[PDB]
């Protein structure tokens, strides 16, 4: 007695975070399979989280002048609040996620012409300076822009914050405030450009996500 | 599953090409007095679709007599087919026609007859082709026929006129000059030159202007000067085996097959 | 003779697809490192391409009635052109990429009440039906919605298309048209609902990307 | 150093021909997460010029599909090219044309189109050539075409006239007599006969009268007597591999490429 | 680097907590007649910052007398406020 084949009434599918439970069910219909067509269309590393979010972004820039006095703040910036924004394609990743955590890495650049002189100071301070005295900023991770020698610095911080992970729609308070001050005022010759540019870069590290959701829209 | 597919139920395949060989042969009796179980089955989940059909008692259906085997695509398409034909009223003029899989394109300008019916069976095509042409009528007429890849500067399709192209700009493309006298017939293998992965004829609107064109071919004649004697042409195609195919489609309706 | 340390004038950084070449340079300042804080905030698989793009999406839906005649097309749909859209968070991935290629998998669902009757046919046709006769659609990958038995089907296709990979801003022509027809008309009792719903799902597979770029904006 | 060169700094090389093969192939991933050091470098001392360029992450760029390989000079130049063409108004006259690499010489008298563009890429050339010619129009016309080395007694270039040469003095040079009827087309390998080490087309003034001329070719026709029926000619060249090349140059400007 | 960091130049650390113990002790003479090289250095790239400061001749600075050690945070904050 060979039994005839039994129709499968109940079967379960699933993907990513998703689930279905189906009573009409039946087997799935494939054709072909994954393929590698050995003449490659575009030979860059294929896109992925590694590809996208990890990359650098120009963030904020301001020119730096002579008339700034000691510790006149040239730059009060926020890491996070600026990244999240319409202007990037990294925007995509966050805007669909509620919770994220990450490390930060920063580049800072200027181009003093060697006839100029002065120095700048880059401090990465969580929260805010608050009433913490100016003088001590070097305690924080930092580098010293110096017209003489270094034209560039690189700072790297891992995650520091009081809760589990940051939340974009309703940030408690900005994680990393990026402060920049006039460390030694710019003194110039005569006819030299009395100004000089300043730029900033950023990228996430070990970026992790949670909580897909449309509600961002 | 690296690709993330979750499932309880079996995953399977459907419509595997060339399941069996056209010729009838033995590559015993078939089925009887055992069970005709496959008779009743459900047609959806391809598993039950992929069961072997069985109904009545059978006998192994003998043998084909002849080896020549007609259901392999190549051996079929070896036989050429009509393509296009036209005439000339003048001396020292050129005619061009595209070779285009467009099913939308309706003959006299387009693929007529069999070929029209043919290339709508499957999405993708690639590889070389075999163009032949055949000449008629007055002799000691000369011609040059150059092949122009897609998109490069080319004078209008479906037109009999004198070209503006530099003779250089023509000939360097590769050419064959020939005399209506001595032979009159020609067989040359079209190259495969495209920036496309492949070409396809099932298309509509915008893309049909592009992916449907395998390439262009132009012919110009000389010394026909004496108006009499009535030249005409004909062109035939067939496909070598170095070309290939992909992914079947559904065939055309009755009303899509024209002929001339 | 112990030489004093030499300042490094020239050094090169890089990340993702990015590059810098810097003459102000110096070493990078770390603090800490990557960490795992063993009481886990949210225990889902962390987000990634796998997480996001691979998931299902509701796409299109239409109700199906009696008055439809034989082969009256209930559904003429496009896979691609609908996905790319503001309404999703998968939108993010593409909108920053020029070139993409992928496999497709489809779900289709209805709920005929068993007193109703009829059948539907789901065909995945690249390009268009064009003049290909109706009759033969079963040639394509497909399943048969049948009020009797299956309430669900699943179709899976890998990539088929005439160029290297699809391009969103300027699609040549839609890759996968999804057609649905009235295979056997709906005949009803008296007082039974004369209509029934129809829904569709999709997800990418082996999704690969290329070509980050702002120009989408 | 026998040659006496003194130096502290390294001596090196520059611009080594055929550094790589045209077809893309594997004769792993390329470079990443290791160092992109070659990105920044100075362009003068060829050492730093001879570093391998590296910028971003890469993948080994797959494989060419087809073996036919178009960037080897020979396989390219195998395809012939136009050379020169002309007619005849008369019976029993001869036309001669030189074959001259002179870039100064401007067509209709000179190398037109591709060839003009071609031979200005490199200083030196040597070896055999392949002359072909093609005929049109009236049949049962006879011709003889002799090849004359550089400098020996020869009637004027670019002229249709009857010669003063002894028929002997002609034919002994080697010859081909042929009938417009039977074939009408010809392929013969020009010999390499010169008192020059090689020949070159990048020249000016005095020398261009000499080193630029590969040699001369003359054609004479007979029995064309009946003025009607319009004969004309065409000539094509391509280079076998027994010829060679030397020492690249810079290519021509836009305004130097003419065509007819 | 799984994290993707590319670089030519060395990556390092800065400001490692509790580099040294408050009490003075031995956990010889210190430095002299050998080289006072660390005197001149640049203050930016933490490498050169992490060099040990050295200026003049020194002697190993003896020993604390008492064990009670006040610069550990706890032992300090033990005292209420």
């Amino acid at each position: 007695e060979q039994m005839i084949q039994s129709v499968d009434r109940t079967a379960v599918t699933g993907a990513s975070y998703f689930t279905s439970v189906d009573q009409s069910s039946v087997h799935t219909a494939e054709v072909g399979s994954h393929q590698i067509e050995p003449l490659k269309t575009s030979v860059d590393k294929p896109g992925s989280k590694k590809t996208q979010g990890e990359k650098f972004f120009l963030i904020h820039s301001a020119r730096w002048l002579t008339t700034h006095a000691l510790f006149h703040e040239v730059a009060k910036l926020d890491v996070v609040k600026l990244l999240y924004n319409e202007q990037f394609a990294v925007q995509g990743l966050l805007r669909y996620h509620t919770y994220a955590r990450f490390g930060i890495e920063i580049q800072v650049q200027i181009n003093p012409t060697p006839f100029q002189q002065g120095g700048l100071i880059c401090a990465m301070v969580p929260g805010d300076q608050s009433y913490g005295s100016i003088a001590s900023l070097t305690v924080y991770p930092h580098g010293l822009l110096n017209c003489n020698i270094n034209n560039v610095v690189r700072i790297k911080v891992p995650f520091i914050y009081t809760r589990g992970a940051y939340h974009f729609k309703d940030p408690q308070y900005p994680v990393w405030e990026l402060t920049i001050r006039v460390w030694s005022e710019l003194n110039i010759g005569t006819g030299t450009s009395a100004y000089t540019s300043l730029n900033v870069l950023a990228r996430f590290t070990d970026l992790e996500l949670h909580g897909l959701t449309p509600l961002s829209t | 599953d690296d690709s993330g597919g979750f499932s309880t139920t079996v995953s399977t395949e459907q419509n595997v090409p060339d399941p069996q060989v056209g010729i009838t042969t033995m590559r015993m009796d078939v089925s009887g007095v055992q069970a005709p179980v496959g008779a009743i089955t459900t047609i959806e989940d391809p598993v039950l679709a992929k069961k072997v059909p069985e109904t009545f008692p059978e006998l192994k259906p003998g043998e084909s007599r002849h080896t020549s085997d007609h259901m392999s695509i190549y051996k079929f398409m070896g036989r050429s087919h009509f393509l296009c034909t036209f005439t000339f009223n003048s001396n020292n003029k050129e005619y061009t026609f595209p070779i285009t899989l467009s099913s939308t394109s309706n003959p006299p300008h387009g693929l007529p007859s069999t070929l029209r019916w043919f290339f709508n069976l499957f999405q993708l095509y690639r590889g070389p082709l075999d163009l032949t042409i055949i000449i008629t009528g007055a002799t000691d007429v000369d011609g040059m026929a150059w092949f122009t890849p897609v998109g490069l500067a080319v004078d209008t399709p479906w037109v009999e006129k004198e070209s503006a192209l530099q003779i250089d700009y023509k000939t360097a493309l590769g050419a064959v000059r020939f005399n209506t006298r001595r032979t009159g017939n020609i067989q040359i293998r079209l190259p495969w030159y495209s920036y496309l992965y492949a070409v396809s004829g099932a298309l509509d609107g915008l893309g049909d202007k592009t992916d449907s064109t395998f390439g262009l071919v132009s012919i110009q004649i000389a010394n026909y000067n004496h108006s009499d004697e009535y030249l005409s042409f004909s062109c035939y195609l067939s496909v070598t085996e170095q070309s290939e195919f992909y992914f079947p489609r559904a065939p055309l309706n009755s009303n899509a097959m024209l002929s001339t």
